[PDB]
């Protein structure tokens, strides 16, 4: 993730140790005017972080810094996932929205089923015999 | 040639390194004609004594010819037979002894195993270098077969004085009367972290609690399970996090004091499979909160 986001940021293929020291000079030394705002989105963030945690604690504390430009919208599966892996004290200190979508009530999955079928549903077709 | 071991009751500690830095070592050197011999001493009731840097200590005041490609046979072990090149080297030298290695308890924890034995009984068949030991068990001449025997060829000294062992009562707890398990390393731990700067606990605090929340969270079990590589902080995380507590300013000023942690073994420094470079604490859970409520949390 670190060699694929700096390869979007810069167009440069770097390895990821030289990935990360390139991004985090970019964050936190480039200047606001010459940069520009990256939102990010780390996708299944879970898959990540399994083996060392140090990868979900670099995209947060990016965007703490005042000269960073960086939306990190990282979706998950478990509400726990930074508490549990980073502790109380780095969590608190990112101040992070915490959003968690509930699975859909049965009269939500009406209004999706029959919403992709406004088209066809009560619709005439012309089909030929043969 | 003879090697040369003290037994007895109480602690030889003082006797041994008087005679053997005092005595010993002024007094080759006079006959052997300026400097004196270098004395490398050896705490061997210190669990963590590790032998690879033992063995990294003693080429850095040799300074062999290391190992040919020929000489390293698929997988050798590289400090045995980087000894037995160096005894084939030195059977041709003059006679003179450029070493004095001095080991305080031949047979403690960390030194009585058999990789241990074997590295100081092949490098006692070096003439040029004096072995100059001492034991405290009982049973320490279980330790050495014929060929362990033959290759020390000591010479016995009962050196009974009754001393207190008051150093080698460091190392391991004494208010529990012996059951500290002699092999944690993280008593003498606790000995290390009384008289160190304030800046110095801050940040092996710091080390020690975010390595807890590590194991805490990939164990998922509360037995007791040795600290390890998988439980600790990379290097360049632990800097951002000891950068915002005001620790350490940068890379180099972290990197010199944490050497003085690594040097004494109470932290370790170690690359994995990818390139990070992991530090961590050798000690177990339940010594790790233990240690972190004793000595550092009082602030």
């Amino acid at each position: 993730c670190y060699e694929t986001l700096w390869n979007k940021v810069s167009g440069e293929r770097l390895t990821w140790a030289a990935s990360m020291e390139s991004l985090e000079f970019y964050f936190k030394r480039v200047p606001k005017n010459k940069k520009k705002t990256i939102v990010v989105l780390l996708d299944e963030l879970d898959a990540m972080v399994t083996k060392s945690q140090d990868i979900m604690y670099n995209f947060f504390n990016w965007t703490t810094y005042e000269n960073a430009k960086l939306i990190v919208i990282a979706v998950a599966n478990t509400m726990d996932l930074p508490e549990r892996q980073l502790g109380n004290k780095i969590t608190s200190r990112i101040g992070f929205t915490r959003i968690m979508f509930t699975g859909y009530t049965h009269e939500e999955l009406k209004n999706i089923i029959d919403l992709r079928l406004k088209g066809l549903n009560d619709s005439f077709f012309y089909v030929d015999t043969k | 040639g003879f090697s040369l071991l003290f037994y007895g009751v109480g602690s030889k500690r003082n006797f041994l390194e008087e005679f053997a830095i005092d005595y010993l070592s002024p007094k080759i050197a006079y006959s052997q004609l300026v400097n004196s011999i270098p004395c490398l001493i050896l705490n061997g009731y210190n669990p963590s004594c590790n032998y690879r840097d033992v063995f990294k200590e003693i080429t850095d005041l040799l300074v062999p010819a290391e190992l040919t490609r020929s000489e390293t046979k698929y997988w050798g072990n590289h400090v045995i037979l980087q000894i037995q090149k160096m005894i084939d080297f030195y059977k041709n030298q003059p006679l003179d002894i450029k070493l004095i290695l001095v080991v305080h308890n031949l047979d403690g924890p960390s030194i009585r195993k058999n990789t241990f034995q074997t590295m100081l009984s092949f490098l006692s068949v070096i003439r040029q270098i004096a072995i100059v030991a001492s034991t405290d068990h009982i049973y320490a001449p279980l330790l050495w077969d014929n060929m362990k025997a033959q290759n020390y060829n000591f010479v016995f000294h009962d050196i009974s004085n009754f001393e207190p062992s008051t150093v080698e009562s460091t190392f391991q707890d004494v208010m529990k009367m012996g059951k500290s398990d002699t092999s944690s390393g993280a008593e003498g731990a606790k000995y290390v972290l009384q008289s160190l700067t304030v800046n110095s606990k801050k940040m092996y605090k710091l080390l020690i609690e975010t390595q807890m929340q590590n194991m805490g969270n990939l164990s998922a079990n509360t037995g007791p399970k040795r600290g390890t590589q998988r439980t600790g902080v990379e290097l360049k995380l632990f800097n951002h996090l000891c950068a915002a507590d005001f620790i350490a300013s940068n890379e180099i000023a972290l990197r010199s004091m944490l050497r003085e942690f690594i040097e004494h073994k109470m932290a370790n420094i170690t690359k994995n499979n990818s390139g990070m470079e992991i530090i961590w604490v050798p000690y177990t859970y339940a010594e790790l909160e233990k240690l972190l409520k004793t000595v550092l949390n009082t602030l």
